[PDB]
């Protein structure tokens, strides 16, 4: 997904599918989208959910990678908190 | 089947789920984001996510309505200072789109202890009663011995 503004539906979908392959890639997805500069927030909640306290790197590095671009901007499945789901589970 | 399990903070999560799934009764640490296991009872696959109750954690709970099925409130029977709190907590929680129409069961936990709070009483102090949208149903348990899981786990079946 080089640039692809309107895919939103289908990542939230690909998130959270019971294959840890497909979670890397959505998230993976969503990161190459804000970059360029492309919509994001409607999943949130859908991409915190599997990965927060695993020491399983891939992912974690993954979330890890997008809270340093848009973690402000994003608020469905963060909200605003000391300990948000940007670290809380991260400790 | 798809569990959130969830309550303040000792009020027994963690104790329950792994006597559900090591018939055991491990010693707890406090549980600094969740545990998530799967559970055989009739037929039934239960995944049950186990999230903290401290409120660190607690801020985090949002993220695992989702896709949730049933709802297991866990209180502390004994702790009549948190009942409020734990009143509180589950009202907003009632209040949540994603959790609009899970099955909702209270355990009223630590049943063991001399002056725990019975079921009806915490049904009063819940405001159980006023829940007319979804189905909901309280049951006095005891995690250690295992007392009223499993009557749980059935009721949680007939969804």
């Amino acid at each position: 997904m080089d640039s692809e503004p309107p895919s939103e539906i289908s990542l939230k979908n690909d998130l959270e599918k019971g294959d840890v392959k497909s979670k890397t890639e959505a998230l993976k997805k969503v990161i190459i989208m804000i970059l360029n500069g492309e919509k994001l927030p409607g999943l949130l909640m859908t991409i915190i959910r599997f990965v927060l306290p695993l020491q399983d790197h891939t992912i974690k590095k993954l979330l890890l990678v997008f809270w340093e671009i848009v973690p402000k901007t994003t608020p469905d499945g963060r909200l605003l908190h000391e300990m948000i789901l940007v670290c809380d589970a991260y400790r | 089947m798809r569990i959130l399990m969830v309550g303040l903070d000792g009020a027994g999560k963690t104790t329950v789920l792994y006597k559900l799934k090591l018939g055991e009764v491990i010693t707890t640490i406090p549980t600094i984001g969740f545990n998530v296991e799967t559970v055989q009872y009739k037929n039934i696959s239960f995944t049950v996510w186990d999230v903290g109750g401290q409120d660190r954690i607690r801020s985090l709970w949002r993220h695992y309505y989702r896709n949730t099925e049933g709802v297991i409130f866990v209180v502390d029977s004994n702790d009549r200072s948190r009942i409020g709190e734990a009143r509180e907590v589950m009202q907003r929680m009632l209040n949540e789109d994603e959790l609009r129409n899970a099955a909702w069961l209270v355990f009223a936990n630590k049943q063991d202890l001399p002056e725990a709070m019975s079921a009806a009483e915490i049904t009063e102090k819940l405001g159980l009663h006023s829940i007319r949208n979804r189905p909901w149903f309280i049951q006095a348990t005891c995690a250690t011995s295992g007392e009223g899981l499993y009557e749980g786990l059935e009721w949680l079946s007939n969804s």
